[PDB]
């Protein structure tokens, strides 16, 4: 069900970091197990990740740097709602 | 005499009961012209390059808003956020940390009404759209900037977001802003324009140095200013009631729609905004 989104200006891409967006009413405590648990799915698989951070209050959901190869895995995941590659802003 | 855009808005020192945050590059918060009236948060998230230079923009910006000399409304409070690098670039991730930043700043410690200007845009993000939607949602006004590309402001974002009031910019002939080979954005998420041309502003090659600066960022500037002097004159303001004033006190039909496409004549409000009498 979930989906995955990335910059449509392609310059102002920035891949290998990931906005991991979790479904309306999803709780910290649900959204920091989710990031452990795609950690660990990563890390069966030989990859690295990093969580840099774990959103709440506005989104549930996390931030995370990983290889993009893990977005099938990722969408996978309890919760998700979807998934945006990082990109660039400009002041104006 | 005073800078045209100042007088462009005149149909006090207003706006004392509002904070403005501002997301935007370092501030030079011991300027002259803002300092004591900007506080500088600890929230620092950007990207690597690719300190006069490094705080040129939000220094400018926060003197638009609130400045001595040359600001809209004198009377306001402003918080600083570093979202942007020296130059001048930012990700969508640090804008979200940085607006999970000021809700979180707000449940601890509430004030009055708050405005948060977003003079900053990337390509339509579906994250930054909804981050910006739950903020308003929350009660918070937000105003951004509807991007310098002179395309659709619906293909940029903060400006996409509907639940945000996206600011064009317009001239000293209250025409389209040109930037180069560029200029301001225009189209159906436009909510209005206002000054962005040769605005005197703060600038920080020194403690009493000004700039003229132009854009859609000095333009929404403005109506976060704007903004803050209505919500301060009626605080009980929901969001569409200020976006409503925003357009009741706005300057009609003033722009020569002929530098827009032609088939984003009918789409783009002709509006430039002022200040209530």
């Amino acid at each position: 069900t979930a989906t995955f989104h990335r910059c449509a200006k392609d310059p102002w891409r920035l891949p290998g970091t990931y906005v991991v967006v979790l479904k309306e009413e999803t709780h910290l405590s649900q959204s920091e197990r989710t990031a452990r648990r795609l950690q660990a799915q990563a890390a069966r698989r030989g990859y690295l990740t990093k969580i840099l951070h774990v959103f709440h209050g506005l989104l549930p959901g996390f931030l995370v740097k990983m290889s993009g190869d893990l977005l099938e895995l990722a969408l996978k995941l309890p919760h998700v709602d979807y998934i945006e590659e990082d990109s660039s802003v400009f002041a104006q | 005499s005073i800078p045209w855009n100042l007088e462009r808005i005149t149909p006090p020192d207003g706006g004392s009961l509002v904070e403005v945050y501002l997301l935007d590059t370092s501030i030079q918060s011991d300027h002259r012209e803002i300092e004591g009236r900007v506080m500088v948060t600890d929230f620092e998230n950007v990207p690597e390059e690719d300190a006069s230079k490094c705080d040129s923009h939000g220094t400018h910006l926060a003197g638009v808003v609130s400045g001595r000399d040359a600001g809209v409304a004198k009377g306001a409070s402003m918080r600083s956020l570093r979202v942007l690098n020296c130059q001048g670039k930012g990700t969508v991730s640090g804008t979200l940390i940085g607006l999970e930043f000021i809700r979180k700043s707000q449940l601890v410690q509430p004030v009055g009404p708050l405005v948060v200007l977003l003079p900053l845009a990337g390509g339509y993000s579906r994250v930054l759209n909804a981050a910006c939607q739950r903020l308003a949602r929350a009660g918070v006004v937000l105003v951004t900037a509807a991007g310098n590309f002179r395309d659709d402001a619906c293909l940029y974002s903060p400006a996409s977001a509907p639940e945000v009031i996206t600011v064009g910019a317009t001239n000293a002939q209250d025409q389209p802003v040109t930037l180069g080979t560029l200029g301001t954005n225009f189209g159906r998420c436009v909510d209005l324009f206002a000054p962005g041309e040769d605005i005197i502003g703060a600038s920080s090659d020194c403690s009493t140095c000004f700039v003229s600066q132009s854009g859609t960022s000095q333009a929404a500037a403005h109506v976060a200013g704007i903004a803050a002097m209505m919500l301060s004159a009626e605080p009980e303001l929901t969001l569409a009631e200020l976006r409503q004033r925003l357009i009741h006190f706005s300057a009609k039909d003033v722009i020569n729609e002929a530098w827009f496409p032609e088939d984003q004549r009918v789409l783009t409000p002709n509006l430039v905004a002022a200040l209530p009498p």
